[PDB]
């Protein structure tokens, strides 16, 4: 089994993420709940 | 043209042949504007390319899933014509570019609704649900233009039909309840006027509602909707 | 091969600091799940961006040969030169903190503004000295001197206003240093302060707040599995706080493994039965994104 090293983001200016994850870069942030009722006409 | 030809005449099938030429012209204009265009012209062509693709079920992607590649050898030339970029990957690329580059909340709102419709059409319920919930369009759509409301209502019917295809009868019922219980489903989907309301409307409003109707090849059968 | 299929090390490492990944890689080496040569190569690649040049040379010898590359010797010379320069710049600042009157004032005064004004009046302390202290703490951390890094980040955190650009990064760096020292009681206090700072930040975007909570969830695993109260804190943080539950469901569904284990291993049978009903709903909601045994 090849151990692939996880990609760690290094932040030289502080503690925490230095960039928005690529999955959310091109998406406007809006909070939603998976429990909200769909089907508004 | 496709609002003024009769839906049941052979002439409708003849004018629908030209749709392939329209789709090809839009592709030629897409490639040309990816090299030379501004980001605000690119986001508009991407919306037009999305608009002729989001309702088409990809029978080629489905045929590629129905034949696993067990063992017959023919021609590297038949592979280069099979590298036709999946309607799903093209839809995801064009939509992500709009979400990241669009300065107008309109083009973004049409793109997310077409994206949800295309996931729902392809049985991809979880992706279509999570995009619909993330958008919070349920609260905001009441102030959007009526053609965007017709697109949202058609996307909500398509989500209900997608939930039904996945055996989620409860979530399918919930998504279709308000549309069918209204008694106005034909109008809310832009598929025509109900003859019983012809007696109560101004002829000028009727002439504007007729122009807001979707072409017949974009209709979702009301008998299928009511049966589901 | 089946053991490697459920390994979360690569997924967790994306939300960790480089120095927090080394204990995970050492655990994988002892478990012999992966090829040791590929694991040593991955360890070398992670060490190449750190100031731990002596450790990088030992890993290089174990992987290839006793012939240390010229680039590693040159990097050692550069790191030792930077260490001497930063020590000379920080020496006058450290002498101000060694004053026994200043040390008493730091322990008695909770107001960082009053403490800064006192140091400014008595020693001529300036904002530039906080930025020098912060750079020195980062350099000590990159060299693997976690005890020195934690001490300098403590002085920085007591003096810095909560609105400073480095205030949040200093809380992360102190938490990382206390985890690497295995000081679980201090790490639990720093985790609580970091959490309160993230949750009380009204100016950060919802996306930045999501990212900060996602990282906090991963870093909290080190503290919660080693601290005796950690198992209860996992349940109260990850299942009953809507912001953290949303971060788990959106960014890090693999954390449901740790949440599920913390619920099942809980010592209070009453709490366990009550919490299990809410856990089952969350697992069922994420069953399309994440599955493990």
């Amino acid at each position: 089994a090849k151990f692939l090293t996880p990609v760690i983001q290094d932040n030289p200016s502080g503690w925490g993420p230095c960039a928005v994850p690529e999955q959310f870069r091109d998406m406007p942030y809006q909070p939603f709940s998976k429990g909200d009722r769909l089907g508004k006409v | 043209i496709m609002q003024n030809t009769d839906p049941h005449s052979q002439e409708y099938v003849e004018h629908l042949k030209d749709e392939a030429q329209v789709c090809a012209i839009i592709e030629r204009v897409q490639r040309y504007l990816e090299e030379k265009g501004t980001t605000e012209e690119i986001c508009r062509v991407y919306l037009r390319r999305i608009l002729h693709t989001y309702y088409k079920f990809d029978y080629k992607a489905h045929q590629r899933q129905l034949t696993p590649p067990e063992g017959s050898s023919k021609s590297e030339q038949d592979q280069a014509e099979n590298e036709g970029e999946d309607s799903a990957v093209l839809m995801e690329r064009l939509c992500k570019y709009i979400y990241a580059k669009d300065r107008t909340d309109r083009i973004r709102t049409c793109a997310i609704l077409c994206h949800i419709y295309h996931h729902a059409l392809h049985s991809r319920w979880y992706q279509a649900r999570d995009l619909m919930l993330m958008s919070h369009l349920q609260d905001n759509i009441q102030h959007a233009d009526p053609p965007v409301q017709i697109l949202y209502n058609r996307t909500m019917v398509q989500l209900g039909i997608c939930a039904f295809r996945q055996g989620l009868t409860k979530d399918a019922h919930n998504a279709l309840l308000d549309i069918q219980s209204s008694g106005r489903a034909k109008e809310l989907l832009g598929q025509g006027l109900l003859l019983r309301s012809l007696q109560e409307r101004n002829q000028e409003q009727e002439k504007v509602e007729r122009r807001r109707q979707v072409p017949f090849h974009l209709h979702i059968n009301l008998e299928l909707l009511e049966c589901v | 091969n089946l053991m490697a299929e459920y390994d979360l090390t690569t997924r967790i490492a994306h939300f960790l600091d480089r120095h927090l990944v080394f204990p995970l890689l050492e655990f994988l080496s002892v478990k012999e799940i992966y090829n040791e040569k590929e694991l040593l190569q991955g360890k070398l690649d992670l060490l190449s961006d750190t100031n731990m040049v002596d450790f990088a040379m030992d890993v290089y010898k174990n992987l290839y040969s006793d012939d240390i590359p010229h680039a590693l010797r040159e990097k050692r010379t550069t790191v030792v030169a930077q260490l001497k320069q930063l020590q000379a710049e920080t020496e006058p600042i450290v002498k101000m903190f060694e004053d026994p009157e200043t040390t008493r004032q730091m322990q008695s005064t909770r107001d960082g503004r009053m403490l800064f004004d006192y140091l400014a009046d008595k020693h001529g302390f300036r904002q530039e000295y906080l930025d020098t202290l912060y750079r020195y703490a980062k350099f000590q951390y990159e060299c693997g001197n976690y005890s020195g890094a934690a001490e300098y980040l403590y002085f920085f955190r007591v003096l810095v206003p909560a609105t400073d650009r480095n205030a949040l990064s200093s809380l992360w760096g102190k938490l990382a240093s206390e985890i690497l020292m295995q000081n679980w009681d201090a790490a639990m206090e720093d985790l609580t302060r970091l959490k309160e700072t993230i949750d009380n930040n009204s100016v950060s975007s919802p996306l930045q707040s999501l990212q900060q909570r996602t990282w906090l969830i991963h870093w909290s695993l080190f503290v919660f599995f080693n601290h005796p109260k950690g198992r209860d804190n996992i349940i109260d943080l990850f299942l009953y706080q809507p912001q953290y539950l949303n971060a788990i469901q959106t960014m890090c569904p693999h954390i449901l493994r740790y949440l599920t284990t913390a619920v099942i291993t809980n010592k209070d049978v009453r709490k366990r039965r009550q919490v299990l009903k809410d856990l089952v709903k969350v697992i069922q909601q994420e069953s399309y994104t994440y599955k493990d045994p």
